[PDB]
């Protein structure tokens, strides 16, 4: 019953969804073998919405796993949990994108989308009911940002009624891993705005900042930081899959969270988060929760939110609670913050709760806020843009496949606009 | 005095490698929920092992039989302390302070000389050497992530094991310089996580189980890999223990419970079953046949090798036992609460009757029935369940009878009636009958959780006990007289003396106080260790003696009529909670939050 | 089984778009191969029986026997492929009396004759992609001259690829046919 | 198309490990395969 | 083959055998020994 399909491209969206899926099974008690285990009823019902039933009584989760080069598969195939993924779905290619968007959107990607078009599209028919289609992928490398975009306009050319999400890891100047970063950045941003009907943002160097001072551990990793965004992917959707006094699906989100075609652009977070040098000193309740989830530093996203004023926000509770007291830290915090919040649409908060916490933990929380504080990373990245693109510097080899100069000036003008429109609700009055 | 024991009830196996067969055998090892016990085979006797504060978390012992280690698990604030016990002495020969928490692992060389000490995951997973002789601390090295096991090698004790969860690891150790060397085996594109690790005799391969379920080889001489481990096939949920013959066969205990051998060959199983519970303990007998194995639920089998047909030995509660009870004018049988599931055991032999299973409740206060009828239980969502006695079907459940989990049950001689008490404060009267199930309580307010509630012969008269200071007796026929017997300490126990007006009540002070309805105390008895909380009494039909437990280990019984104490009782672990004495008399039985059952041979001289 | 439930103008039995679009269905394979492809025609999967000896594969509108398909509806209609191979369909219908009478369609059968417990008609079918519709009700008058109460089974034998076989009640044109039921021109 | 497909085939046959790797060139192979992109050496 | 001590693994033999049969019950003590 209303299920979604889990789709990778490029190496970082496959780190990600290869321990997202490791979190899912464990949250639902299916081993690395595919055999449930679970202790609860619960656990079963709701299956059905990320794995198929195959035969033995074996699970498999309906992921296709996609990049231009084959090693980032070969080390995940080894990885824990992956047992669990068919070996058919793995679609590789044989050189690499280079980082350059060209390769990874004209030459090599069109001739190789073919093969996870098909299998994406049988994919979706397989499924009973769809609900939809979310992606997990950066915009910093070649082959991710060019193709899978591209899949994502051939996708949303096919079924335009469904809903879909884009967990996109943008490029940041504080950490940069890469020279070419604002080139790609911007001609992937730039059909994405046109398509995507929730972009969900995710900066690592506020994951960073994040694992550096909300939890007091030395050295943190890669695979705390999937962590992280793990815990972002399952918030979201524990909801649909678990029952609880306040369902509220994926177009439950789209329809309170958009106000206009154009601002689907999203922050998110995740609490608690706690060190282990205090975790049982702290005493978890509702108004520590709430004050944590509106917490500066607690947001996955560098942009800083009180530089601006939110349009709309939703925080999905998990655990037993009752309502009325989340009712009432919501009004409280609208209220002696209603300068950080845009005065012509009141009741600017979404509430949900679900009966059914995450493993090891009570209570929790997801938040996920349109913010007029967005417009940073596309102010700065623009900045790196022209900086890079006055002298013409690394533009040939883009040139040299099929790029003209006119491409780059219809993405630049399309996001000097978006920033335009999206700021200037923020200086709108009633 | 001392009161003596006839038989225990006691089994941990939440600790791994907790079951130990002694070399030279004989003798059998295992911890308890705070203390360490001996048993010999052959004869029937056995020895308690008691110098310890909280639970034990690891035990070990050395090759040919000679001194044993122990370590448990304490608060942040203090620090383990490790304890050797000389063996043939039943002596604590040593006892070292260093960690901050606890310690995971133990190791012991061929020769007794030295040792190894792992930390917890607290004091950053610290490793060090000890000296058996004298506890001396040689060297030791922090490591940054955390290590699940360690162990020596058979020959060659300069070089140890480390199973670090990211990977393997190699160590060794100089007597010249106190420095360690520590090498990382090196795996193509893999990130298994490893818990349990195994050593050939020949010290050239190493076996060492993962987290997915298949157990990978790996040389010593070299940071190679072999071999993966059972191919096409998993174990599901991990690989619990490790052990090996003298073939090199390689027993393998599965997490979901499951055991199975694979040859030195192409990794296929040659035989294979299935055993209850998580596996956590092997241990192989002399000769390396039919061997013991020890589940994760605390019950010990019997498993013969090379044909894998499991044999249950005994079995043994789960974990913190709530509640005991016997069957009116009944003595053979008596019912315990666990966890999750309540238990049935014959006095004479205490061997398992049959369990009644709920996944995810506690029950409290199981009350038996006379005319063999259901018995009753109360869970922690609030309902009531009645299950039949040869089979555990139900009879009739009662739904949301209280909101937050009923605590205790009462039951009138005609049964016509269950009185029950919920945490918040409500006693409730339910009208049974065999077409259905009424309620006409008064709906009486009470502040605390009433934790005991008792019916006189007559029937009509009913006290009932709470936590906020208040033992209230109810007429039980109009739901009136709120007279309450008044001081200040969270109660416990209150009986009736049999066919006369007292009662005989406790709390949480170290006290037990003769009370009637008139403020009338005969004595403060004041029997005070120095925290205890004395918290189960029972009473003889005949008023000579009434038998006491408080939390601490001791337990002891006292004359009625005055106020000395005659005999006493140890041996136990733990907070002991419930005290029952059978209807013929002949035992006293008490139950152990921490997983044990004792029953006592009461005094001759109180018939 | 379809009895006591809602029915008025639709009612689709099978379908090879879902999670498993046979469970009612029972399948008996003896050589043959039963799976679903994504069809060259029309994109889009559909499922497919074939085999040899068409009469020995088969599947059946009940799981088990000894029970009924109850169904009012008079118009069945189907979906199938034209492959230019054998192939053979019958009903199972109850009349005005107590009685089980059955019609069977072929692709290899040349004469029609009506006998008390089985009608066997010979069909054509174009080239490519084809829907048909049997109407059952002229068919039971016609042939027993007696009214229709309920059709209790449909069964489908080898050497086909079929995407919906339901009941319309009453000749429709493809405009009114929602766009689930209408076939899509490649 | 066509070839580029056949390559990619022994890949993923090649990532199950089975404590086995496959080459595409194992056993029954003609005579024998040259030992370098010429023909081999005297003395190997 | 190698030679194995005849005494050593019939008294093996037998201290497993009888282990077998007295291995039973565990319960009972009849030699308490709180102290030690
Ligand atoms: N969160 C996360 N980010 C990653 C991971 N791997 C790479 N990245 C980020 O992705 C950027 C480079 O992306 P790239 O490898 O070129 O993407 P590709 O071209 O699709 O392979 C770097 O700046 C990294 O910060 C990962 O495992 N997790």
């Amino acid at each position: 019953m209303r299920e979604i399909v889990h789709i990778q491209g490029g190496q970082c969206g496959n780190q990600i969804g290869a321990k997202f899926w490791e979190v899912i099974s464990d949250e639902h008690g299916i081993d690395p073998t595919g055999t449930y285990h679970g202790d609860s009823d619960l656990q079963l019902e709701r299956i059905n919405v990320y794995y198929n039933e195959a035969t033995g009584g074996r699970y498999v989760p309906r992921a296709i796993l996609m990049d231009l080069e084959p090693g980032t598969m070969d080390s995940v195939r080894a990885g824990p949990f992956g047992q669990l993924f068919r070996p058919d779905n793995f679609v590789f290619g044989q050189t690499g994108a280079g980082n350059n968007w060209a390769k990874g959107h004209y030459t090599e990607g069109a001739e190789l989308i073919d093969s996870v078009l098909d299998v994406v599209r049988k994919e979706a028919e397989g499924c009973d009911c769809l609900q939809g289609f979310q992606i997990t992928h950066s915009l910093g490398g070649g082959t991710g940002s060019g193709m899978g975009t591209l899949l994502i306009s051939k996708v949303r050319e096919e079924y335009p009624d469904r809903i879909m999400e884009t967990f996109s890891v943008v490029p940041s100047p504080k950490v940069s891993d890469t020279v070419v970063e604002p080139y790609n950045a911007t001609l992937s941003v730039h059909q994405l705005v046109e398509n995507a009907d929730e972009c969900m943002v995710i900066d690592n160097e506020a994951l960073y900042d994040i694992c550096f001072r909300t939890l007091k551990l030395t050295t943190p990793t890669y695979g705390d930081l999937n962590h992280l965004v793990s815990a972002a992917m399952s918030g979201v959707t524990c909801c649909l899959r678990f029952p609880g006094q306040l369902n509220s699906d994926l177009r439950k989100l789209a329809v309170n969270l958009i106000p206009f075609p154009r601002l689907h652009f999203f922050m998110i977070g995740f609490a608690p988060l706690t060190s282990r040098g205090s975790q049982q000193y702290r005493a978890l309740t509702v108004p520590e929760l709430t004050q944590q989830m509106f917490d500066a530093k607690n947001m996955m996203c560098a942009a800083d939110p009180r530089h601006g004023r939110y349009l709309t926000a939703s925080a999905l509770f998990r655990g037993r609670m009752s309502t009325k007291e989340v009712d009432e830290q919501m009004l409280n915090v609208q209220n002696k913050n209603s300068s950080y919040f845009v005065e012509w649409i009141p009741n600017n908060i979404k509430s949900s709760i679900c009966d059914i916490p995450p493993k090891g933990l009570k209570m929790a929380v997801t938040f996920v806020g349109n913010s007029t504080a967005i417009q940073e990373m596309f102010k700065r990245v623009a900045e790196q843009f022209t900086a890079m693109f006055r002298r013409k510097a690394f533009l040939h080899w883009y040139t040299g496949e099929g790029m003209d100069e006119m491409e780059f000036t219809e993405a630049e003008s399309n996001m000097n606009d978006l920033v335009s429109e999206y700021q200037q609700y923020q200086d709108a009055t009633a | 005095k001392e009161l003596d024991i006839q038989a225990v009830i006691g089994f941990t196996g939440k600790v791994n490698e907790g079951l130990i067969l002694h070399p030279d055998n004989e003798h059998l090892i295992y911890p308890l929920g705070s203390t360490i016990v001996v048993r010999h085979i052959i004869s029937r006797s056995q020895t308690f092992l008691r110098g310890h504060d909280n639970q034990i978390s690891i035990i070990t012992v050395s090759k040919t039989g000679k001194y044993i280690a122990s370590g448990q698990k304490t608060y942040m604030g203090f620090q383990a302390d490790i304890i050797i016990w000389d063996f043939e002495t039943r002596s604590l020969m040593h006892r070292l302070k260093l960690h901050k928490v606890l310690i995971q692992s133990l190791s012991f060389c061929c020769n007794e000389q030295y040792l190894a000490s792992l930390g917890g995951q607290d004091d950053k997973n610290m490793m060090i050497v000890w000296d058996v002789e004298q506890g001396k601390a040689l060297y030791g090295a922090p490591n940054r992530d955390v290590v699940n096991q360690i162990k020596f090698f058979n020959n060659s004790d300069d070089k140890i094991i480390a199973v670090l969860n990211n990977g393997v690891q190699i160590l060794t150790i100089d007597k010249a310089n106190k420095k360690v060397k520590s090498l990382d085996v090196n795996f193509g594109n893999i990130k298994r996580q490893y818990t349990c690790v195994a050593i050939d005799p020949s010290d050239t391969y190493c076996y060492c189980g993962t987290k997915t379920g298949d157990v990978f080889e790996i040389n010593i001489e070299r940071a190679i890999f072999k071999r993966l481990g059972p191919v096409k096939k998993l174990f599901s949920l991990g690989i619990g223990t490790l052990g090996l013959l003298p073939n090199g066969d390689i027993i393998v205990g599965a997490g979901d419970g499951t055991v199975a051998k694979l040859s030195i060959q192409n990794m296929q199983v040659l035989s294979q079953s299935e055993v209850l519970g998580a596996v956590t303990s092997i241990s192989f007998t002399g000769d390396y046949t039919h061997f013991f194995c020890g589940t994760s639920q605390s019950n010990i089998y019997w498993i013969d090798t090379e044909k894998l047909n499991p044999e249950l030995r005994n079995t043994c509660h789960y974990e913190r036992i709530n509640d005991i009870a016997f069957p009116y004018n009944y003595s053979d049988v008596f019912a315990t609460c666990s966890t999750t599931d309540i238990r049935v055991w014959n006095a004479r032999n205490r061997q398992e009757l049959l369990r009644i299973q709920v996944p995810n409740l506690e029950c409290y206060c199981v009350t038996f029935m006379n005319d063999g009828k259901s018995i009753i239980s109360g869970w922690n969502d609030g309902k009531i369940r009645a299950f039949l006695p040869q089979s555990g079907k139900l009879l009739y459940v009662i739904s949301d009878a209280h909101i937050h989990g009923v605590t205790a049950l009462s039951t009138t001689s005609d049964c016509q009636r269950i009185v029950s008490g919920g945490s918040e404060g409500e006693v409730r009267v339910w009208v049974i009958n065999k077409q259905t199930q009424v309620m006409k309580a008064s709906m009486k307010e009470h502040r605390g959780r009433v934790w005991s509630i008792q019916v006189k012969k007559n029937n009509d008269q009913a006290v009932s006990a709470s936590a906020d200071g208040s033992c209230i007796i109810w007429d039980l026929k109009t739901f009136t007289r709120l007279m309450c017997l008044f001081e200040s300490t969270l109660f416990k126990q209150v009986l009736y003396h049999p066919e006369e007006s007292q009662l005989l009540t406790t709390g949480s002070d170290r006290k037990i106080t003769y009370w009637e309805i008139y403020d009338g105390q005969a004595i403060r008895m004041l029997d005070g260790s120095e925290e205890g909380e004395v918290n189960a009494l029972s009473i003889t039909k005949e008023g000579e003696h009434f038998v006491s437990g408080g939390e601490d280990k001791l337990v002891k019984l006292w004359g009625y009529d005055e106020g000395i104490k005659y005999y006493s009782g140890t041996g136990h672990s733990g907070a002991i909670t419930r005290l029952q004495i059978s209807p013929d008399q002949r035992t006293v039985v008490s139950v152990g939050a921490e997983g044990a059952i004792f029953i006592w041979k009461m005094p001759e001289e109180v018939v | 089984m379809f009895k006591n439930t809602f029915q008025s103008g639709f009612l689709s039995i099978l379908y090879s778009i879902g999670s498993k679009p046979l469970q009612i269905w029972d399948k008996s394979i003896r050589n043959g191969h039963i799976k679903r492809i994504t069809d060259q025609d029309i994109l889009s999967s559909v499922l497919e029986i074939m085999g040899t000896n068409v009469s020995t594969n088969y599947i059946t509108a009940p799981a088990d026997p000894k029970e009924t398909l109850g169904i009012k509806l008079p118009f069945l209609v189907m979906i199938i492929k034209n492959l230019k191979k054998y192939y053979t369909f019958e009903v199972q219908v109850l009349d005005d009396k107590n009685v089980r009478r059955r019609f069977r369609a072929s692709n290899y059968q040349s004469t029609t004759r009506v006998k008390p417990f089985i009608c066997t008609m010979p069909m054509r079918l174009d080239e490519g992609w084809n829907q048909i519709q049997f109407n059952l009700s002229d068919f039971t008058r016609r042939a027993y001259a007696t009214n229709y109460i309920e059709t209790l089974r449909v069964q489908i034998h080898a050497n086909c690829r079929i995407r919906r076989i339901y009941f319309s009640d009453r000749l429709y044109s493809e405009e009114e046919l929602p766009p689930e039921f209408k076939l899509f021109l490649p | 198309p066509q070839q580029g497909n056949t390559v990619g085939s022994i890949s993923k046959r090649e990532n199950v490990a089975s404590q086995l790797i496959v080459e595409d060139h194992l056993k029954n192979i003609l005579a024998k395969s040259t030992n370098s992109n010429y023909k081999p050496w005297k003395i190997p | 083959l190698k030679r194995p001590n005849s005494n050593q693994v019939r008294n093996y033999y037998e201290k497993t055998l009888a282990l077998k049969i007295m291995s039973l019950d565990l319960s009972t003590a009849e030699q308490t020994n709180y102290s030690r």
